[PDB]
């Protein structure tokens, strides 16, 4: 008896989520750069993200004004982020 | 919208394709789809850089405007993303 | 009161048979974070 379409969707969600979660784990011990609003580019040392909403906890956040020892960059504040594994 | 209402099998079909993504504030990205977070719809791209290294960029799902497929990508892409982390 | 049952049902809706695999992954990523978040 065939796998339902719904079961296939659920496997695809799980595959997509697993790959995403691995990409977050890969950020541990790396710098991460962010593209924010008003074209602002910042970078920091990665600490964590929330797993429901893509908020970022970072340290030594470098902005055009200065360095913030610890920061929470809220998901609504971010357009994109980039890192090098 | 449009990206955020795709289902998981539709998101999954983008994996390993080269896409152009337009996002908030006229940010633009070209890269190879690694995954889409099914919770946030965040798109994760991989770029093969000129110096031979790789970067990884996450675009917040809420900032995505359009995603256009540029190329289908061969077995070497699959192997590269396989050894990314 | 079992405050996590609604979440478990949603994880089952979303991930089906893979729900516990995904929960274990999210747990492990948390640990890796919470170690030095």
């Amino acid at each position: 008896a065939q796998e339902s379409l719904e079961s296939q969707e659920q496997r695809a969600r799980a595959a997509l989520r697993e790959r995403y979660l691995r990409s977050l784990l890969a950020m541990v011990g790396h710098q991460v750069s962010f593209t924010l609003h008003e074209g602002v580019r910042v970078a920091a040392h990665f600490g964590a993200t929330d797993l429901d909403v893509a908020n970022f906890y970072v340290s030594q956040l470098q902005t055009p004004i200065g360095v913030q020892a610890e920061a929470l960059l809220r998901c609504s504040d971010i357009i994109s982020y980039t890192f090098k594994p | 919208s449009e990206w955020m209402k795709k289902g998981p099998l539709e998101w999954q079909d983008y994996i390993y394709k080269e896409v152009r993504v337009t996002a908030s504030e006229k940010n633009e990205y070209k890269g190879w789809v690694l995954t889409t977070d099914p919770v946030s719809a965040n798109i994760v791209l991989v770029n093969f850089l000129e110096d031979g290294s790789m970067s990884v960029t996450g675009i917040m799902g809420h900032a995505v405007q359009t995603v256009e497929t540029m190329n289908e990508g061969d077995h070497r892409v699959r192997e590269k993303l396989m050894h990314l982390f | 009161e079992r405050p996590g049952e609604r979440r478990q049902a949603e994880m089952k809706r979303l991930y089906g048979d893979s729900a516990a695999k995904i929960q274990a992954m999210e747990a492990a990523v948390q640990l890796s974070f919470d170690k030095h978040c």
